[PDB]
């Protein structure tokens, strides 16, 4: 006998096989054991909150009537066609938490299924979705993201499928690089959220949690040592001779211009959020101690037209003004730990 | 056997068309459609759209697919002999592009109830136009709609209503990333009277509010930073000329700078916006303070006694008066657009 | 029975064939065409490009579609077998991709008349192109264009007629971002004269105004208001030297930066535009008003009538400014108002 | 019957087969094309591409087709069955995506004439992709071209030749943004001699000449302008020192941050471009005024003898040199850049 | 007649099922395949990939379509029989979305030879995604992949292996935006074991090297000009304060304008990089020649005009040698030691 035969007289459009009736139909709900695996990642658009990524999910589940006929010539695990897959029944599966899922078709259908006398189905395709988590951002340069996928049933409720993930490592990963991010495999704790749908019924929802940190050290190299140097400009502005005073009001004013335009470019480069962000919070403060450098210098002005005075208080103020950025660095550094 | 049940019902051998309304000359058939939001937001004003991912569901009845064989009350299908049967009409007024999502399997579910009721969930990713006043750009309130509408039907053959209870329902946990939704959503009628006829329709409105925090700590701030800058150089004497100057030019240029990056990050709106009036409200504060150190340089050369003590008063009282001047400026502008002509409705 | 009907009407036993134009071998047929605007907006010069969302109807009639046993005289069909039977040809000379529409079933309505006249209604969303002008880009008035014209049939075939009474209706409340669009459109004819022969066309034109209260709010505004700072410069006493050459120099500068934000949030033209000379002669009367003050600085450092005749150039200068940037203001404005 | 004479032409009862070439066995079928510019724009060249809108015709014989039934010697059909007979192979070798258009039917139109001659006239959609070269940006000439070629066929079975009269035409009062399109064309052969054998293959090309009132108007003039200013620093008195610094500071960062931007709304070119030397010797000029001026500086402090002198001497040497040496680089860079290249 | 030619070889009647592999139950089939690139370009490094055009040709042979009655041994055929007949499977693992191209046609050929090879070229456009070390961006040498791999089968099945003579051809002409692609190519393999078995593959690697003549005119030429100037600022007269500070105070403007600038075109890279480096020494540099001009009019407010004159003229002497130094030692250790020639 032809090994097209046996695939015919086991399931075909012509042979009596319905792949619309479900497996084990009013029996107990098919099991069907779903594990995934990571092929790349990025495109991690912070600003629309959403991360592309590109998996090979695999599925198997078991039908009594795709099973082995025996004396087919198994021998080997049997391998199916995608065609005849097609053909062959498949449990619904869809993820809620997705902007758009694209299937990937590298000049074949990537659709492979596997046939054995257990009658056990094994069915991996290749995706392309791109999932939407909600980004938090209050302690946004040294947040840590909790981006997530669920993959759930539609067409089936609970009383009818069912999914479990895979016993031996459900989600595997090739040591993928991220730009910004950096994806640990120590944490990757997943559950299931089973939801219950309010007119429908219910449906069986498996769940990934990842967990993504976002690297400080672009920021730290590039936000925070020009904001540093543009302070110590206003600590040097202090000390200059207040004979002229034509001079000490150009740091002032060129540190706000500065800060204000670091302000603007960094949030171009970041998404709006209404809660206060860390990063805001180091450019006002920088900006508010130039303001004040610069208010001192006015007070120290007005107060010339007494000479003794006004040395003795720009002097305090330079011996005081660095000791309290300092107490209030470390402080910020402390509660953004 | 559930197969040959699915063929005698609506199969070839049913002698059943898909393509035939039910009720065919008589009574029109009623729809009782109710959407699932499942997420939001993508709101770009300069475009006039934002996308949703509703869960739409329709519910119809046809005495054809009523059924009395099977035991069960109600058995789900597969959409590849959905498209054999029949499915109302159903399209989106306002959107600029739609379509389904085809993951590992179709995502339409169908059931027939024992009655002959059908249920017909769908799932469909919508990019939905509604447009936008800037009246009030910081502290606006603005109502989205969604419209569904007939297009193959009149009101003669399709009409359409909401489900009594819990019409429109929201996934728990959405969050808009710039706005808020609020609880109240309103339903009505949207009936349409095109060339060709009376078409039935379905409407139902979103309520959004922006969240003033964000824009406030982003620009307001700076604005008022560069105004206290202003009066701390109006608090510096006559002597120091080049500095007093150059501190009012930076003012002017911060304050210029700033306006043209708001007004740029929005989209081209014809009148005036608040942010707009708030803006030039203090790019002319600055500009006037400026124009005050000029006249009092210009009046200290005017010797050619009392002149120098002149400059000092006037000096001293503009520098009394303008932060008077602000205050009740400030106050007055956030208090007639927070409750006097904004903020209603 | 329906089934039945349809299946004489245009079924395999009805023997009718889709591929063939009705009357064939006659006169021409004639198809009276309108549609509905839904929606507007998106009109990037950059791209040279807008987007709509017509609802194009097509009107025809064929004798080989007549009926008479139905008692209504008017049914529908769906689009499964609206595919099924002769769909006359149209398609949009100048467009730059369009689409169908697909939700929960195709867009599609056909209906049968009992006369024979047949009814269809097709939603599509285009993106039209038409060439702007910005020979005014503030003040200019674009005329955006749509061409409708058939494919595969010429004139002794196919002809295309606009609908005698509201030819192009537009949806109440339709409002547009940037321009707005004017009640009256114009209707006429387009027949183009391909190297394959003779073809019918259509043509309806979109008058859209731009409005200036964006662009005076934004550009306007600040560049008098630099101006007028320049002057406030002039009015300085000559004593602070570096202060103000500083601040004339740092106003051309802001000049030339509000300048290239213009110019970048522009489309790029090969000629002038009135933002553009604007621009420039604010930035000229700003350079001006540094060179003289520099040239009064020079002529008191000349080596005691100097000063006199210094302080009597700046006054007369003084002066003489607020006039020829008023008339200069007048001028322009009254000539782009009326003129273009 | 024109249902029965389609069905006994190119129809199943026909007995042809859409599969078989033309005159099988035997010497390459000749096909004429003609295409039709019905646009053109987004010119970018940050992605390296242009769009076009072509109208592709194409002409050839086939005896399998020929009728001598009805009296008029000319037909009309339909793309439901325009796919139904056989068409020549035909791809264009520089694109990066390419479409059909669908607007409430197909955009192809099949002519078929009593000899035999087949009409094959398909809209089309194209995104062509042509090496750009910018040594001199504001002055240059590009030659965007278009390759029609076969892919399925050899030299053997499938031959292509432009029409003799009319070959491109392009669509009346055609506007480009910034380029403009010469009327004069140039057409050739490009035949291919790849791995898998010789291929034929058809070649076009398209004189653009960038046009530089844009770049001029936003460019050229402010740094002249700043240029001046500089030279107004050069005769304020030694006396206000602050004065000429802010000038030339100020001179400094506005040059600066033009060539910045003018740099940034180009592609990214790894040679160097004439904007990149223009910006390059205006900031170069700015810093050499800045430079004289500290010099001017350092000699008048040298004093603390006939040292006011030597100064003014110097900076009004400065003041009548600086302007011919810019004026002499100006007219040679134009000269060069308008001529020579 | 091809037309029962082709039913003969692969039609209804010929009882050639496309569902079944060449030698069904035996050795597996092998397969040689060869990529033509005809364009490059559009690297984009905020994206993290590149595309190709490349014209993938794969050979194998299967005795089911052996033929003797045509006296020719090479026919042709069309897309249309080609979906008639068995293809072996194939696909890029590391790829982000690609597509045939439709244009008036299918864009596959076929070709039968008499022996029973069989050529498959089929015209695609990929969108590969490489990593980007950019440990020295302006000096970096990229290394981007494409690998080819099967899916529908295993080694026991389906095999690959690279033709042998020149299997990677190059199109004359080509002319790559920013890089320069090596004329030495690597090939090897990379034979995956993945959970449901194991699975053949194959790797071209190409060779990239970036130019900094851009880069260099962008930045480079500007940071040494500003440090000109800041010397420029140093020499300046002790009581000239105020212009001698505004000088310091533009410079400190500019060069953190550019250094924010530089990096517009870039990913958010976690480690430091070249451009970094420089923009940091450079701002580091005239902070410090701030620095001392206000160490200077401290000294003379505070013999103090002697000191303070001395500290002037030998940090100005001093400052220059010290940026030279830098600026070769800089350039030659990113050249030659530390980064660079692998
Ligand atoms: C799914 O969640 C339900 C909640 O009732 C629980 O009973 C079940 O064990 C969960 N399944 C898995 C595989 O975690
Ligand atoms: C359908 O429902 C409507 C109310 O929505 C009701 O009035 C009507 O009787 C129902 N039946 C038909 C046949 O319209
Ligand atoms: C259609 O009407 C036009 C005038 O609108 C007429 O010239 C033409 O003959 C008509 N067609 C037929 C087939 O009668
Ligand atoms: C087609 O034209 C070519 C020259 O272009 C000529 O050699 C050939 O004979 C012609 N006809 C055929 C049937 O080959
Ligand atoms: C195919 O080639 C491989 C080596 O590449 C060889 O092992 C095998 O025997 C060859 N042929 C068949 C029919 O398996």
């Amino acid at each position: 006998v032809p090994a097209n035969s046996t695939s015919n007289i086991l399931n075909r459009l012509l042979v009596s096989y319905d792949p619309r009736i479900r497996p084990n139909f009013k029996g107990i709900p098919v099991d069907v054991v779903v594990n995934i695996f990571i092929n790349s990642f990025g495109s991690i658009q912070e600003t629309t909150m959403d991360y592309r990524v590109n998996i090979f999910l695999r599925q198997k589940w078991n039908d009594p009537r795709l099973k082995l006929p025996s004396d087919f010539r198994g021998s080997d695990a049997l391998t199916v066609d995608p065609t005849m897959y097609k053909c062959l029944w498949k449990p619904d599966l869809f993820f809620a938490n997705e902007k758009s899922a694209n299937f990937h078709d590298v000049t074949q259908e990537n659709i492979l299924l596997f046939i054995f006398r257990d009658g056990d189905v094994l069915v991996s395709m290749r995706l392309s979705i791109t999932l939407s988590c909600p980004l938090d951002l209050t302690l946004f340069p040294m947040d840590t993201q909790r981006c997530k996928m669920q993959l759930e049933s539609f067409g089936y409720t609970t009383d009818d499928l069912r999914f479990i993930w895979q016993s031996g490592d459900p989600v595997q990963l090739e040591k993928i690089a991220l730009p910004q991010f950096d994806i640990k495999k120590e944490d990757i704790e997943y559950g299931n959220c089973t939801k219950y749908y309010k007119g429908t019924g219910y449906y069986t929802c498996v769940e990934v949690i990842f967990t993504l940190r976002r690297q400080v050290g672009f920021y730290m190299m590039g936000v925070y040592a020009p904001t540093l140097l543009i302070v110590v400009l206003s600590w040097l502005s202090f000390w200059i001779n207040p004979d002229a005073s034509a001079a000490r009001v150009p740091l002032g004013i060129f540190s706000v211009l500065s800060l204000a335009s670091e302000c603007t470019t960094l949030a171009a480069e970041l998404p709006k959020v209404s809660y206060v962000k860390a990063l805001d919070v180091w450019l006002i403060a920088c900006l508010l101690f130039g303001f004040a450098s610069l208010v001192e210098y006015a007070v120290v002005q007005v107060m010339l037209n007494i000479p003794t005075a006004a040395k003795r208080i720009d002097l305090y103020a330079r011996a005081l003004f660095p000791f309290c950025f300092l107490f209030f660095n470390v402080i910020y550094w402390s509660i953004y730990l | 056997s559930p197969s040959d049940f699915l063929d005698k019902l609506m199969g070839r051998t049913s002698g059943y068309d898909a393509r035939i309304r039910p009720n065919f000359k008589g009574p029109p058939v009623n729809v009782t459609c109710n959407i699932f939001i499942n997420s939001f937001g993508s709101i770009a004003e300069t475009t006039m759209d934002y996308r949703v991912n509703i869960f739409l569901r329709q519910k119809w009845n046809d005495p054809r697919l009523a059924y009395s064989e099977y035991p069960d009350d109600s058995l789900d299908l597969d959409p590849s002999m959905l498209d054999s049967i029949w499915k109302p009409d159903l399209f989106f007024a306002n959107e600029k592009g739609a379509n389904f999502h085809e993951v590992t399997t179709d995502n339409k579910l169908l059931r027939i109830f024992k009655n002959g009721n059908v249920l017909y969930s769908i799932r469909l990713t919508l990019t939905l136009s509604c447009p936008m006043d800037l009246k009030n750009f910081p502290m606006d309130v603005q109502t989205c709609i969604m419209q569904l509408e007939s297009f193959g039907y009149t009101m003669n053959d399709l009409i359409f209503e909401w489900q009594d209870e819990a019409p429109v329902q929201v996934a728990e946990g959405l969050t808009l990333p710039q706005f808020l939704l609020k609880e109240e959503k309103d339903l009505r009628y949207c009936t349409k009277h095109y060339n060709t006829g009376k078409f039935t329709c379905i409407e139902v409105r979103f309520h959004l509010e922006r969240q003033m925090g964000y824009y406030l700590i982003q620009m307001y701030i700076p604005s008022l930073l560069i105004v206290i800058l202003s009066w701390v150089s109006f608090w510096i004497n006559m002597d120091a000329a080049p500095a007093r100057v150059a501190l009012g030019i930076t003012t002017v240029l911060t304050m210029t700078t700033q306006s043209s990056g708001s007004r740029a990050s929005l989209p081209k709106v014809s009148y005036v916006k608040a942010i707009d009036i708030w803006m030039a409200v203090c790019l002319l504060f600055v500009f006037s303070a400026l124009l005050e150190y000029a006249a009092v340089n210009f009046v200290s050369r005017q010797h050619k006694k009392v002149f120098i003590d002149r400059a000092k008063k006037i000096d001293t009282i503009s520098r009394a008066c303008f932060p008077l001047a602000f205050l009740i400026f400030n106050i007055f502008y956030w208090v007639i657009y927070k409750i006097l002509r904004h903020e209603d409705i």
